[PDB]
């Protein structure tokens, strides 16, 4: 299972829930930003590590990260 | 002293194959002046001119003259092509000007750049040359 | 008018417009001074 | 579930085929195991170190035992010059009527293969004369190999383990290797010099049996402990020695004469003993440096800590603390030292030659010299490769705050962009002279090309004393302070850098000087890639938090404009070809002007290296005639296993190309209709895996790309340098 | 026509064969695979979806073409 | 194959044994031990 | 006439419509998989032929997977 | 000259003195 | 087994490196003979890891 | 989990054993009219008119579909509910998990793989070398 971690530096646009094909992101409320929101990971056993949540993150550096750990059959992406 | 090399107008393998230098180009006596200009040099064993780059002013048409010509040209394009970026960078649209060229703009910093070494000694002294490392964006390391 | 001056004066056009000058230059020097392998 | 590998638990339950490969490449990265206490990791180390170097013991065994076994050692001696050296014998049920009779040589009556690694020249130089010696060398190499197999054992019992504090004591490590490891055993090797090997090249056979009876020289000890040093000097082998007999033979055990032995066209044997002896001394003083139990002696520490200037900040500091700590650190100084003495191996063998009759073998120098510097191409590679696995891993900004380490961090821009600058200086030129040169030659016009003299180097052959280039400078000049000293190895050096028939220092030209350029822009290249590999390790403008991600990651994704190749791991991926291609270079530079100086004709080399047609077609498509001739349709000769060979590295190489240009996810939907096909067929399905295929990894055919275009790039070019060698001379 | 003949032409009709596997593999899982099955939302022209599912790397069909332009020169 | 080297009947042994025998018990005993729970 | 016994003409001809061919062929194999991508529209593609193709990819594929596997052994 | 029989067979009895070693190792460096 | 054992010599019988010698049969069936060997041993190889 | 299948003619590219040996997933989605959509793994299926019971091999391709039920319709499918079912008969649940879309932010909601901090503001590896943790877990 990989690691989804998301950082401080959110400003909760939500560009990485609606980026996820995996449903591992959620919006959670939250204080630190204007929109008051921060994205959360509570699915990160579905999570393929396909990384398209950090392409949609645009804050410098990144928000959100997705750490490659161990593979299981859902994080490989097997039909088989 | 160069012993393993000698002169080609006394190598004796140069002799015989100046004699037959293809003409390069439309003049029919070309290879008879690439004959002549090239017996000064210094031939190795099968007459071909090996140059010295050691920095003997004998030898200074060998690699000093193409040094010093070089440098200049390529200092030449290396200031007109940085003052014309530093020129373009205080417009309100500095990202146009490098894929469609302000030409006389360009014309102007191009025929100016005869006088770069004068310009870059003065732009080192004033700084403006070299910008400070805490004042350039830098890799986190 | 000005527009077909803006496409003369693009990246790709003026750097063949220089090159061909370059090689104009460098073509016609080693056509009447050819085989200049040193000074 | 699974119980492989059993040392890393997000491996264990990993389905798919992923698991073995993973498992195979993450074996012996002791660090990251699960459960790996600090000390534990110096201990599983210490042990594996005893079991490489019994495997080592074990290969010089098999080398020595196939050499007495199905060598020719006692009919090789009799006739160096003429007498194909026998590797071993060939026991190949495929091999047909014509390979039995093309590899029938060497007068033997079976099958063999030539040895090219030189052990018989090595052998016979330091004594050893029968097949029965080689026999107790190898028989007691299995008795060494089983006292550190059973010692790694030993140390890894509860008792005799090795505490953390035995491991981080490096003065009583540098104290007892300098004055040991390397001081009593090049003492000993000295020792074996003047017993053993001098007196059997005159004739004298020293063997266990009566090396105790008989001394080395007929004044004994008593000129050593008596300040008259000389003795041992005086009456060396004269000119007209012959090697294995008494004739024209000195009594000398330490000479000092410089040059070569006139028949072996090798080193003097006293010289070489009088050369161990010396620097035995030298490492046993050298290793009476460091404190460790006495009060005397040097801090390691202390010195780095007062080592520290105004240009360089902290200067050293704590530096012990970041080597002592740092495993990869240490590994990467290893690498790095074992890498340019490798190198200085080869340069130095060919050059020096000190077995005897190896400088006629041609074939032999041109494997010993390619061996070590590819070789040295990986220890050079890995030792950067290591030095970014320490800054990912155990380098820390803290204790290193403002040190000779951060430094380098701190400036790192200025350091790839100038190794950035300087390979492309180098290559733009280097490149822009060649191609030059093969216009203008292709243009009927020889005569126009750029040729440069190397003036410089030239000038350090004349400072060594070859006086061919006319410069009177240092040696070269019989008048300077350098020539009139009254040194001994200056007649014997002299007469051997004017010969001419040796490799000391060869005559070189402008092909010598463009290929130079080409090895420089390949070791800056090949650098660049690497240093850039070491001080992006951490972090960079792309990636900041790369040194969380590791050392060895696939990418960032396809975000931020792309990633791929993006980890240091990679870096040392790209560099891998940059030093194939830099060893490509030299060893093709190394072989083309030596196979001119074997056969005589210089002027092949100097007058077509200069333009890269030349070097493919007099080189390149000249030399591989006898060895795609190895087999035809007309029959075979004993280059048909080289022939094969060669065509086998081709295979190598190119399929590697598969896996570096073409990338996973293709693979990965071509299996999943493989899969699709495996569980849809009757009779087939019946069968099913345990391990689910999926493709190799992103870093994992990177990895297989490079080990096949390695093993590819290694296998062509060996059988090449022999076939083309051992066609024309062997 | 004799033995050389024979061989090569199988040779030939290998390399075709892959040629046509690389390309119509890439027409036929252009859309969609089970390893990346929104395809056609990411494009013909993309790279990847990820390092994620072991490495999606070169899936989209313009990567069938870029690989079949090689196994065309081989073929 | 033959040989005039002393153990001869050795290589016809051995080669069959390192060749086949040693993958076959080695690979063998290894698909067990990377396939087991 | 006289194209038979000028055999760089014979050789170049063969080549040069070799790779033109080859490489046509390629671009068919891509602007098959852009139209997948864009112009392909399910709605009106039931139980034709292409919509029976993208249901059978995996029984072409693997065939045709199969058979390059056979012919590069086989060859 | 030439090595003998009873060398050889020599050889590889002396041989399992690292046979047996070396498996001792690798079984305590797996552990 | 039987059909597997009975078409299995054929290759070596026909096409193999004895076929010209007078042991054409015998070297067909040791070919085939020690690839049962080690079908036999892919089988049972397989069976102690599949269901265990 | 009650639903009629959509009108599919079958494809290959639909389950394989994994279906039936580790789990395989059930999207389940009501529709107004009968409508052609195109199936996650090769094809293209009509839907049923009222609930829809499609079972998947991934929970990728049921939200690839999910994706594609709520932009490529003119009116959008925005109550599909993904459940992961298990060869045991028990099923789990998925997607939406609280009722609403992920993207709209909904409170009972608790935070996971937040860490207060910046992503520089990571601990160096050197200072946890044999701890097992990542800079990214400690
Ligand atoms: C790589 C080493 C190196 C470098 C950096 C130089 C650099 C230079 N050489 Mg030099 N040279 C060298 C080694 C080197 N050489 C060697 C080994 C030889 C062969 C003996 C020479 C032979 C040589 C001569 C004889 C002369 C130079 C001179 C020069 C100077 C060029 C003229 C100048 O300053 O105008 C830009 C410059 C200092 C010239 C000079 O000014 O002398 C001081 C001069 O006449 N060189
Ligand atoms: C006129 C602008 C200019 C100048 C003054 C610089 C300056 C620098 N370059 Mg270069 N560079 C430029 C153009 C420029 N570059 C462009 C266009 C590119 C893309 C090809 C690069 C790519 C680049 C590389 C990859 C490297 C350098 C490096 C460097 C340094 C070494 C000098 C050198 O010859 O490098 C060599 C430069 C080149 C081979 C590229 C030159 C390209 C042309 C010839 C320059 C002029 C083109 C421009 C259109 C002129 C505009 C004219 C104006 C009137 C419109 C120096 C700091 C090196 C470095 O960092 O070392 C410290 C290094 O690694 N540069
Ligand atoms: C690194 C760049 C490099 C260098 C230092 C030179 C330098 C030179 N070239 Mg050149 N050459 C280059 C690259 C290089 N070349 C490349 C790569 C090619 C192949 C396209 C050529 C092909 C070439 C030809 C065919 C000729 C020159 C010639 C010459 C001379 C130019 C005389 C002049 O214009 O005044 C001078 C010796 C001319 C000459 O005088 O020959 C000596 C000439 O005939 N060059
Ligand atoms: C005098 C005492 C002594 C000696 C003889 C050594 C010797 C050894 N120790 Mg040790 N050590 C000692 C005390 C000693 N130790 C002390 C007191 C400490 C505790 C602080 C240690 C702690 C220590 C550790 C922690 C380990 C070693 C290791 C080693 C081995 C080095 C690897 C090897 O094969 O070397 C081979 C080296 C040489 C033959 C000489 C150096 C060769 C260099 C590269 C250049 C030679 C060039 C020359 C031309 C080559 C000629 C070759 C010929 C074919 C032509 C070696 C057997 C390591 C090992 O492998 O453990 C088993 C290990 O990691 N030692
Ligand atoms: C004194 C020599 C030495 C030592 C003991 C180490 C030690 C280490 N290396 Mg290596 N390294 C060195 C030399 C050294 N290396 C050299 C010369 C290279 C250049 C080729 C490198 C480049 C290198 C890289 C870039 C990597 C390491 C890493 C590793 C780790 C083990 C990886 C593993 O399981 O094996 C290697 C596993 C394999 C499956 C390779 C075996 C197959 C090879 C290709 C052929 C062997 C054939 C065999 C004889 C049969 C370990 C810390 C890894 C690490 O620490 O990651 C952070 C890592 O990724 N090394
Ligand atoms: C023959 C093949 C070859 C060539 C010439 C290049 C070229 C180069 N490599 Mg290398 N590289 C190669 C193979 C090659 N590589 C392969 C097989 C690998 C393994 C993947 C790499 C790995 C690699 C890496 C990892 C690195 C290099 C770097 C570079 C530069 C080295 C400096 C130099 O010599 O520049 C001078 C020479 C050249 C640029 C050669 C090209 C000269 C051309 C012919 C003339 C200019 C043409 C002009 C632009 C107009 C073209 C017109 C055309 C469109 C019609 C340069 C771009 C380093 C780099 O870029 O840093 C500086 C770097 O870090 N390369
Ligand atoms: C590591 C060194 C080494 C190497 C690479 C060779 C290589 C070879 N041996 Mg061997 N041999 C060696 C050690 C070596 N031997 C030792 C020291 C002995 C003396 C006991 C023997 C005894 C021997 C016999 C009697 C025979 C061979 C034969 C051969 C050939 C075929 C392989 C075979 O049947 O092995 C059989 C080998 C053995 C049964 C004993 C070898 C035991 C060694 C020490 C194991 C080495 C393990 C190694 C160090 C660990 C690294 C593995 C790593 C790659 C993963 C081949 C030329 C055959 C031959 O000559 O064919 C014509 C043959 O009949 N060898
Ligand atoms: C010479 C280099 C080479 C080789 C050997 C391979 C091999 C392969 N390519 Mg290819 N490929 C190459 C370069 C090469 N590629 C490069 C340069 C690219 C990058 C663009 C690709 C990209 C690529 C793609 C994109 C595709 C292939 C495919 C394939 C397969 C072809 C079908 C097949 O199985 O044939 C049979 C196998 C061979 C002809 C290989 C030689 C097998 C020998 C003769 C067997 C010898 C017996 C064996 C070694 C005994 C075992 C001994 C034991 C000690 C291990 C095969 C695995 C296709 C594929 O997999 O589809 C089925 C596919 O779609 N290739
Ligand atoms: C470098 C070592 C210089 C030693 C040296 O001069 O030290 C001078 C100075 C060290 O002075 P400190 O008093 O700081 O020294 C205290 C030292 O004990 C610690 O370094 O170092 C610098 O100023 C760093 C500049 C390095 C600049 C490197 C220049 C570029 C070198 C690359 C080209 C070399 C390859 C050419 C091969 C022919
Ligand atoms: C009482 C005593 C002293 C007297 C000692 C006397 C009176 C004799 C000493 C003899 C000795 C200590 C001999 C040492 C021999 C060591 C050897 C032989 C080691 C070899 C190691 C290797 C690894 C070699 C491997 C190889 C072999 C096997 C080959 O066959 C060729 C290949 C090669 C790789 C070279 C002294 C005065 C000191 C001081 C006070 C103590
Ligand atoms: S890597 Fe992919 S599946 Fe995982 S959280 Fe990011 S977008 Fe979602
Ligand atoms: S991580 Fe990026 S995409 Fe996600 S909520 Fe924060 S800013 Fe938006
Ligand atoms: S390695 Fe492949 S998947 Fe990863 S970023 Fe690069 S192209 Fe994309």
């Amino acid at each position: 299972s990989h690691s989804v971690k998301i950082y401080d530096t959110c400003i909760g646009c939500t560009q990485c829930v609606r980026a996820c094909p995996l449903d591992v992101l959620e919006m959670v409320p939250w204080d630190g930003c204007k929109a008051a929101q921060i994205a959360s990971s509570p699915r990160t056993e579905d999570c393929v590590g396909c990384k398209r949540c950090e392409t949609a993150c645009p804050t410098d550096f990144l928000s959100i990260r997705v750490y490659l750990g161990a593979e299981t059959t859902r994080s490989m992406g097997l039909a088989y | 002293d160069f012993a393993n090399l000698t002169p080609c107008s006394e190598n004796p393998a140069y002799l015989a194959k100046s004699k037959n230098f293809l003409n390069t180009t439309n003049d029919p006596n070309s290879g008879k002046i690439r004959a002549e200009r090239y017996a000064s040099a210094l031939c190795g064993p099968e007459g071909y001119p090996h140059l010295i780059v050691d920095g003997r002013f004998t030898h200074a048409g060998d690699f000093l003259i193409p040094s010093i010509l070089f440098l200049y040209i390529a200092g030449w394009i290396g200031w007109v092509g940085r003052s014309y970026l530093i020129e373009i960078r205080e417009s309100k649209n500095p990202e146009m000007q490098e894929v469609v060229i302000n030409v006389p703009l360009a014309i102007k910093k191009m025929l100016g750049g005869f006088l770069w070494p004068l310009a870059a000694v003065g732009e080192y002294t004033s700084g403006k040359l070299v910008m400070k490392d805490s004042e350039i964006p830098t890799s986190p390391r | 008018m000005d527009g077909l001056k803006s496409f003369l004066s693009t990246a790709p056009v003026m750097i063949m417009a220089l090159l061909t000058f370059t090689a104009g230059i460098l073509i016609e020097f080693n056509r009447f001074y050819p085989d200049l392998l040193f000074h | 579930a699974t119980k492989f590998p059993k040392f890393s638990q997000d491996l264990a339950q990993d389905p798919t085929t992923r698991r073995i490969w993973y498992g195979i490449a993450t074996a012996h990265d002791f660090e990251t195991h699960d459960g790996m206490t600090e000390e534990n990791l110096y201990q599983k180390i210490f042990a594996s170190h005893f079991g490489h170097i019994a495997i080592i013991f074990l290969w010089t065994s098999g080398t020595l035992f196939h050499v007495a076994w199905q060598g020719n050692f006692e009919q090789w001696i009799k006739d160096p010059l003429n007498i194909r050296p026998i590797a071993h014998a060939i026991w190949d049920p495929h091999f047909g009527e014509g390979a039995v009779n093309a590899f029938t040589q060497a007068g033997a009556s079976n099958p063999v293969n030539i040895a090219y690694s030189g052990v018989y020249h090595w052998f016979y130089t330091i004594g050893m004369t029968t097949n029965q010696e080689l026999y107790s060398g190898a028989v007691f190499l299995l008795v060494l190999a089983s006292l550190f197999l059973f010692a790694g054992w030993l140390h890894l019992q509860p008792k005799f383990r090795p505490s953390l504090a035995w491991f981080k004591n490096a003065e009583s490590r540098l104290n007892h290797h300098l004055a040991g490891l390397f001081g009593v055993s090049s003492l000993a090797w000295a020792g074996h010099l003047v017993h053993v090997a001098i007196p059997e090249a005159r004739g004298q056979h020293v063997g266990w049996d009566n090396f105790l009876s008989t001394p080395p020289h007929p004044a004994g000890l008593m000129p050593f402990f008596t300040g008259n040093w000389g003795v041992y000097a005086a009456d060396p082998d004269t000119a007209g020695h012959i090697f294995g007999t008494s004739e024209g033979a000195g009594t000398a055990i330490l000479t000092f004469l410089g040059g070569f032995h006139p028949q072996t066209e090798s080193l003097w044997l006293t010289d070489i003993a009088h050369h161990h002896l010396a620097i035995a001394v030298i490492f046993i003083i050298a290793g009476h440096m460091y404190r460790t139990n006495w009060g005397i002696g040097h801090s390691i520490k202390e010195i780095l800590n007062a080592h520290k200037g105004p240009l360089t900040g902290a200067g050293h500091t704590n530096l012990y603390d970041t080597i002592n700590n740092s495993l990869h650190f240490q590994l990467g100084l290893a690498l790095a030292s074992l890498g340019v003495i490798t190198s200085l191996v080869a340069q130095h063998m060919y050059s020096l030659p000190s077995y005897a009759f190896i400088a006629q073998d041609h074939t032999t120098q041109a494997a010993l010299y390619t061996h070590h510097q590819y070789i040295a191409g990986f220890l050079m590679v890995g030792a950067f490769a290591h030095g970014a696995i320490f800054f990912v891993r155990d380098y820390d900004p803290v204790a290193n705050k403002d040190n000779v380490l951060a430094r380098m961090l701190e400036h790192k821009e200025a350091l790839i962009s100038h190794l950035s600058w300087v390979s492309l200086f180098l290559g733009f030129h280097t490149l822009g002279l060649y191609v030059h040169n093969d216009v203008v030659v292709a243009f009927g016009t020889p005569e126009k090309q750029i040729l440069i003299e190397p003036v410089f180097a030239q000038w350090i052959q004349a400072t060594s004393g070859k006086a061919l280039y006319g410069f009177d400078v240092l040696l070269s000049n019989p008048d300077s302070i350098a020539s009139t000293t009254g040194a001994a190895w200056l007649p014997g050096w002299l007469d051997a850098i004017n010969s001419g028939t040796n490799s000391l220092f060869l005559t070189i030209g402008p092909g010598d000087f463009l290929v130079h350029h080409a090895i420089a822009l390949g070791l800056h290249t090949t650098a660049l890639i690497l240093i850039k590999g070491a001080l992006d390790a951490r972090g960079s403008k792309l990636m900041p938090d790369k040194k969380d991600f590791g050392y060895s990651f696939p990418c960032d994704g396809p975000g931020r404009g792309g990633t791929c190749d993006i980890s240091a791991w990679d870096a040392f991926y790209l560099a891998m070809f940059w030093m194939l291609n830099t060893l490509g270079w030299l060893t093709f530079y190394w072989h083309w002007k030596h196979l001119g100086v074997w056969s005589g004709n210089v002027a092949q080399f100097n007058e077509n290296s200069t333009y890269l047609m030349g070097w493919f077609r007099d080189y390149l498509w000249a030399n591989s005639a006898q060895l795609i001739n190895g087999y035809n349709p007309y029959g075979v000769n004993n280059l048909s296993v080289w022939a094969w060979m060669f065509l086998f590295g081709h295979l190598v190489w190119a399929t590697g190309f598969m896996f570096l240009i073409s990338w996973r996810g293709y693979w990965q939907e071509l299996i999943e209709t493989i899969v699709w096909a495996h569980e849809r067929t009757p009779l087939a399905n019946l069968v099913r895996w345990k391990d689910k295929p999926v493709a190799l990894s992103i870093v994992q055919a990177r990895l297989v790309g490079l080990a096949h275009f390695t093993v590819g790039y290694v296998l062509t070019y060996a059988a090449f340098l022999i076939a083309s060698t051992a066609g024309k001379f062997g | 026509l004799g033995t050389a003949d024979f061989m090569v032409h199988h040779i030939h009709a290998f390399t075709i064969h892959v040629t046509a596997l690389i390309l119509l593999k890439g027409v036929l899982y252009a859309r969609s695979s089970r390893l990346v099955p929104d395809k056609a939302n990411l494009g013909f022209r993309f790279p990847c979806d990820g390092p994620g599912r072991g490495g999606t790397c070169q899936v989209s069909g313009w990567d069938h073409v870029f690989l079949g332009l090689f196994w065309m020169y081989n073929s | 194959m033959d040989g005039s080297y002393a153990a001869s009947y050795l290589p016809w042994i051995l080669i069959p044994m390192v060749g086949w025998l040693f993958p076959a018990v080695t690979m063998g005993l290894l698909f067990i031990h990377i396939e087991s729970e | 006439p006289y194209q038979a016994i000028d055999y760089a003409t014979q050789l170049s001809l063969f080549t040069h419509h070799m790779w033109i061919g080859g490489f046509l062929i390629v671009g068919a194999g891509a602007h098959g998989a852009i139209f997948m991508v864009r112009d392909y529209d399910p709605a009106k593609n039931v139980n034709n032929l292409l919509d029976r193709m993208l249901r059978h990819r995996d029984a072409i594929i693997s065939h045709l997977n199969w058979v390059c596997i056979f012919l590069g052994f086989h060859s | 000259m030439a090595l003998s029989d009873t060398q050889i067979l020599a050889a590889l009895v002396v041989a399992l003195l690292p046979a047996f070693l070396a498996f001792r190792l690798s079984t305590e460096l797996y552990k | 087994g039987m059909a597997h054992g009975y078409f299995l010599i054929g290759p070596w019988t026909l096409l193999g490196p004895l076929r010209d010698s007078e042991y054409q049969y015998i070297g067909g069936l040791i070919g085939a003979l020690a690839l049962i060997l080690v079908a036999t041993a892919a089988l049972s190889s397989y069976g102690l890891v599949t269901f265990q | 989990l009650s639903g009629q299948p959509p009108k599919f003619g079958g494809s290959t590219g639909g389950l394989l054993s994994k279906a039936n040996r580790e789990e395989k997933y059930a999207i389940t989605w009501t529709s107004a009219s009968e409508q052609v959509f195109e199936m996650p793994t090769g094809g293209a299926a009509i839907m049923n008119e009222g609930e829809n019971l499609l079972y998947l091999a991934r929970k990728e391709q049921c939200l690839a579909l999910g994706t594609q039920l709520r932009t490529k319709f003119k009116p959008k499918i925005q109550d599909y509910k993904i459940y992961r079912v298990y060869p045991s008969g028990e099923v789990q649940y998925l997607h939406p998990a609280d009722g609403v879309f992920p993207e709209k932010v909904n409170e009972g909601r608790e935070a996971q793989g937040t860490k207060t901090r910046r992503i520089g503001q990571n601990p160096e590896p050197v200072t946890i070398k044999f701890s097992g943790k990542a800079p990214y877990e400690v």
